[PDB]
């Protein structure tokens, strides 16, 4: 039984980790965000002129 | 670029152009921190034999090791033998009176 | 709150419960009539005791 206890255990403690890095995954998007919207906004800066 | 334009000798544009390409290096670089800083949830113990993935491992081991350390029969108690009801090459189960 | 914890604590949870019921405990406050159990004996849900 002590050893299914610690399986069980070792299982909780990877998925914790998986969410984690789904998280932080949704940081890594903003970023891709934020470049394009420069991008956006420089095209956007060369036609008013 | 930047003391010229004080002095009014190169284009706007021109410098529109480089303070956009110094954000975007910014934007790139976050993306590339936060990329590493996934993968590193990962890797957060410090130990290698420590990680989960290695101990999930290691209690099969010790279960079949357990298995295979109990085919030996050990008596629980001091006594003598009265009934003997096992042979040479009998099956055996954990229901079977011995 | 995620998904993936609250089956993983699902889990631990039941290998808890799995371990805690190594110790057998009697319903009743009365008096011990028929043992049949010896120590180093193979038991299953089914044996009395």
């Amino acid at each position: 039984a002590r050893q299914a206890f610690e399986k069980a255990k070792t299982a909780l403690a990877s998925s914790v980790r998986q969410t984690h890095q789904l998280m932080i995954n949704s940081k890594q998007l903003q970023a891709n965000i934020e470049v394009q919207k420069i991008a956006l906004a420089k095209a956007q800066s060369d036609y008013n002129r | 670029r930047v003391p010229l334009g004080n002095a009014n000798l190169i284009g706007r544009e021109e410098l529109q152009h480089a303070r956009d390409a110094v954000t975007s290096a910014q934007a790139q670089l976050d993306v590339a921190i936060q990329q590493y800083n996934a993968n590193q949830a990962m890797i957060l113990g410090t130990k290698l034999e420590d990680q989960p993935a290695v101990q999930q491992a290691a209690t099969e081991v010790r279960n079949a090791w357990l298995a295979l350390e109990r085919t030996r029969i050990i008596s629980p108690m001091t006594g003598y033998v009265s009934r003997r009801a096992v042979q040479p090459g009998a099956q055996i189960s954990p229901t079977t009176p011995l």
